[PDB]
DNA sequence: TGTGACTATGTGCGCATGCATGTGCATGTGTGTGCATATACGTGTGTGCATGCATGTGCATATATGTGTGCACGTGTGTGTGCATGTGTGTGTATGTGTATATATTAACCTGTGTGCATTGTGTGCATATATTAGCATGTGTGCA
DNA sequence: TGCACACATGCTAATATATGCACACAATGCACACAGGTTAATATATACACATACACACACATGCACACACACGTGCACACATATATGCACATGCATGCACACACGTATATGCACACACATGCACATGCATGCGCACATAGTCACA
């Protein structure tokens, strides 16, 4: 045989193409799975993970932290309009809420 | 003696509790509440420690989101104090009735 | 036994966008929860798309349509580009 | 385990309202909030226990709660699912 | 000449339209609106007659349910007249 | 098709929808707000329906495409297949 | 061999047990489908159909109508507490709404 | 071609509860949509239940649990009784 | 309306903790390889059907007029709620233990699949006749002055 | 109390929609035969419940008064009800393109089975960012001049 190359490396991805293919096969989604379907899905999952991690890392850097905690993920998701829509019915544990006081409640 | 005017320290608590992420209900009384409610479904029920924590995290998130909606109803009625009818309206609009 | 998760892949992505930033175990669990959630949504929508069209296989075309249905405006456009680029690069190298 | 709903104390409900941005609270909120939380917990726990029966287990796991929450449109992250 | 008090004919119209089931928006103007909105996604699209009917059934059901929620918000503010802020509050609480 | 067809949703038509919703009195600014809300709702449904149509490689939007789009948004509709 | 009789008659049902099995098998739900699963599902579908139809037939009789129309189905569902919960996010075409006027709007 | 629907089976159910009551074509379409919607909800919940428990078979036990999760309280109790009775009669007869 | 006193949040500074991170076993899973199989796809086909047009009535829409009354504004008052204080008690943390139990292994067997054949039920396409819908006088029935 | 307006009611024709029927056919059932998923019994490690202990921070109750909510009253213009002219939606047909669906041959691609490495997860330290607490600056609050 030739040297075994992972499909993720072939597609230039960090997420596991082979695992996604197996999960699609055993997830009872269809009786057949195309060759490019796990590659496309793994790339999309990797892109979305990078979007959140980049925003959460910026939030962690703002609070003078070197480690991302659930609070930074919550700040990243809720301050991003498109991520907030995607995760609008999702609760993040230990994430808290966004600081928001209605202007009518502020003293005059 | 020094006395803060009404609503001054209430606003301080809003800023304090919107900055933090810890659970606001005491863990032990909430665990007793969870087990009491589960008695009506089964007897001799055991709970994983993370199962009760998951329930508390969802319960507090649900209540905080409800209070945000309740606050908007009170402000809509030109008030600053939430009332039971504000909660009832928010749940009715949400479909939780 | 072995409990598979996405933690090691999420960590690799984190080092790409933030080489000096770590992640907590609780935050890693949330990221693992997020990946499984999005996977189930896309795969579920793609599964229904094949059923609506009387198809028995899920292909990259079904994944592309599911991504557009499930993702908001700019997220869908960029995710489609990453998925198309990976598929194009994949078949170029078998 | 009798009358544990009063364990959700007045200061606990006030803290939850503060995180929600509430500045002033009427005295009748606390009993109304306890009834709301009681209804919410019954719905989640009933589904979580139902998942436990199907698995033929006697221990409610974190995944059972997560699946119960997901079924109600209240997906929770950070507990294995 | 005979003249009804303000709100008397409105109450009769509420009873009249809460009893019937027909579509309350004119069909042809609604069809033109659907085609104009669809032209922003694809050019030279065609619609089945029942496809527009399904859109109108869902659109009117969505608007009627929104007005029901909007009416509750107006009454909550001790009013009987619905206002744009009533609609905005109802959509905010719904999650829209 | 045409342009500026949102005005085709006339004030009497909006009033009839409010009557079915049990609304007694309507402010004059409601009609412009209602038109914006309807356009946003239709844009979301039609965009998904066309996406279903595009995937099927069709040029005609069918009732099923609208039904699937409505189901996708949590607004399942009975009576069209 | 013997004279073929449907599984619906074996289970004492009117809904098609054999068709539900095929819909389960080809619906991509699991690798295998048990023998009792389509029977159980068909009986539940038949019971729910009977519950709505008997309530809708009462609404038609209340209106001096012999034919069930979408209005009668909507009246049956919305006037039943449990069926309204089951179909809470469901829109019935040409069903209308329940007659309901807030008491504050009634004349003084 | 042939289009499959539940119309004939809904009609037989109607003739038992209301022997002298008909149904309109629009109302029959709604009933067909209702049966398909409930079928997909139950089958989808049963499918997830099998995956959660590392099972590959949908059995009547998965269907019964899915009914309890999806139907409201008293509706679920009668539906479970109907399903159990049919499976018992089906097994007793074959 | 600026100004002092009082309080509480924030900012470094110093220090221990435990928790994240890097390092190896190893094993289970993804991979490379042919192999056979069936789905999907391109081609052509005929037909429904959606689009556009042209015509007609008459229903609904738009405009204007008058006016009632609901909205909003301001006023005042009682009391409910917030703030702060003192006290104790129930929570949080650590510790340990016995027990129930969730988990994994192994054998076997029953149940579901697969295959082919017989065939009966189901959907399509047509008759057929019922209920539904459209008028016209009557019959209350409510509103309104 | 009487008048005017609107919805309803027994009433008759008309029709289009539902109901029933006959026929092919595709899907269901029947009968094997196979095999693997599931069950069951066992053992094992897990982690949950139970008890015990402590210290202390939070919860509870009280007293005080501030200001918010609720009622009240005022006025005004906004919106309802009405009438009138009219635009146009609805229905109705007629014609034609044209797209959709069926049907079919068939190659491309996916599953299958198997050997085999290697990537991933569990376990193992390890050190380092977070938490904890002290002091100190610092923005903010609230009478008071």
């Amino acid at each position: 045989r030739a040297k075994a190359k992972t499909r993720s490396s072939r597609a230039g991805l960090q997420f596991p193409v082979g695992r996604v293919h197996r999960l699609l096969r055993k997830g009872n989604y269809a009786e057949r799975v195309g060759a490019g379907a796990p590659v496309y899905l793994a790339a999309v999952l990797e892109y979305l993970t990078a979007e959140i991690l980049e925003l959460a890392g910026n939030a962690a850097r703002d609070n003078k932290k070197t480690r991302i905690i659930p609070r930074h993920l919550q700040l990243a998701v809720r301050n991003d309009e498109e991520l907030n829509k995607l995760l609008g019915r999702v609760t993040i544990a230990q994430g808290g809420v966004l600081p928001n006081i209605q202007s009518v409640l502020l003293p005059k | 003696p020094h006395r803060y005017r009404p609503g001054t320290v209430a606003l301080r608590e809003i800023r304090r509790y919107q900055k933090s992420t810890e659970l606001l209900i005491r863990k032990l009384p909430f665990q007793r509440l969870v087990r009491e409610i589960a008695q009506d479904f089964k007897t001799d029920l055991r709970f994983q420690s993370s199962a009760v924590m998951a329930l508390q995290e969802a319960s507090e998130a649900y209540l905080v989101a409800l209070f945000e909606d309740t606050n908007l109803c009170a402000i809509h009625a030109k008030r600053v104090t939430i009332m039971p009818k504000d909660i009832q309206l928010a749940r009715r609009i949400r479909g939780e009735r | 036994t072995r409990k598979e998760s996405y933690a090691i892949y999420v960590y690799k992505v984190l080092k790409q966008v933030h080489p000096d930033t770590g992640i907590s175990s609780k935050a890693m669990s949330i990221m693992n929860s997020f990946v499984n959630d999005v996977f189930e949504r896309i795969a579920g929508e793609a599964s229904r798309l094949a059923h609506y069209n009387k198809r028995s296989t899920i292909t990259s075309r079904e994944i592309q349509t599911a991504v557009r249905l499930l993702l908001p405006g700019e997220l869908a456009k960029h995710a489609v580009s990453e998925g198309t680029k990976a598929v194009t690069k994949y078949t170029s190298a078998k | 385990l009798r009358d544990n709903i009063q364990g959700i104390t007045k200061p606990a409900i006030r803290r939850l309202a503060r995180r929600g941005g509430v500045k002033r609270i009427s005295g009748l909120i606390y009993e109304e909030t306890r009834g709301v939380l009681k209804v919410f917990l019954e719905n989640v726990i009933r589904d979580a226990v139902t998942y436990t029966e199907h698995a033929k287990r006697k221990t409610v796991t974190a995944m059972d709660v997560v699946y119960a929450l997901k079924r109600q449109g209240r997906t929770l992250y950070g507990f294995g699912g």
